[PDB]
């Protein structure tokens, strides 16, 4: 929106990033970046 | 404002790193 | 890698590209935020790994 | 009981790393 | 991973805090006539996802 | 100000905060296999005492 | 540790009132 | 913007009410 | 009253509104002495709150 | 800089620490004129 | 309020966290040749203020 | 080198471990003078780090 940067990111991508990086840290796949991107796309709907 | 982005990512990293499963 | 603490691992894997991604995302602000970030990650992955 | 201590130090590190003088 | 021996704060944060975050957020937004009942029902209805 | 028109904090303080305090206290003490179910049941078993 | 419970609930309340939809 | 200011004061109040002396 | 209130409720009934407006003005103008300026705002507007 | 900081960062870099300490002490003391007490605290403690 | 019986996190927060925040902040800014010695010296020289 | 490290990494490579052990001992014992005790821990165990 008209939001400050931090508020914008907090309202858009921060929660899914929290869960995503948590899962990343737990699994630690050979493909960290691809795994993360896939996490965001596959869980996009819940956020 | 790169600082705001960096602060945001710091919040994220902090919460991930302080997960109960990660500390105990 | 496998043996790093949580933060160091995230710093060595996804933090830089996430910085650049969140920067561009915050600048452009698409209707698309999550999909855009994932697509950014995929399209710039090669320069970060 | 290392988890509580590690959590505390994590709080400290977070505040130091997100200082305005360091971000902007 | 032994809940039982966690400090109080860590226990609550690992068990009920997330669902409470979403629950009180929804509660504050909707403000139903019977908040306590509504909240209990939210916890029961979303227990599985948490 | 009626509930409805209260700020977020005041509303939650006048609705569910006390019973949540007591609920979480009992929960933290007992630590049952199903903490969420236990908290909801506590809420239901004490609703009348908290309005 | 009633203090711990109050601290936890305080975290929850803080998060809820600082939702961007409640601030902006 | 009042949202940012209210967020700031929310941080402040959170830390004050969660001071160790106020909880315990 | 006041004295027997919870911490947040006390601050909410005493200083929070004037601090909100004060911090708003402070943030907007950004004067050379922010703390002194905030204190002066508080004192100059106490009666209205 | 300062002038160009985001609002939250600006307030955090200027008045938030002293406000933390001030509102804490205020909450502890609970004086008859809270606003004057706070302004006075900010003033007595500005240098630090 | 007794400190002996506080939970670990609350205990450390009420004792050393504030001085550590500013201490590690100054440390990170200056980055002296002997970091541990510098931190200890900071703690000792500013203990009274905390 | 250290000089050019990010904040977090610098502190991790310099003082974080001895602080973990120090704060652990502090939390276990809870001496009457906690800050002095911690500083003394840092000095007495610096050599192992």
């Amino acid at each position: 929106q008209s939001l400050p940067t931090r508020a914008y990111l907090d309202q858009t991508v921060v929660p899914i990033l929290l869960q995503g990086l948590a899962v990343l840290a737990k699994e630690r796949p050979p493909n960290p970046i691809e795994f993360l991107a896939s996490y965001l796309l596959k869980n996009k709907a819940q956020f | 404002a790169m600082g705001s982005v960096e602060h945001t990512l710091a919040d994220v990293l902090y919460h991930v790193e302080t997960e109960v499963e990660n500390l105990y």
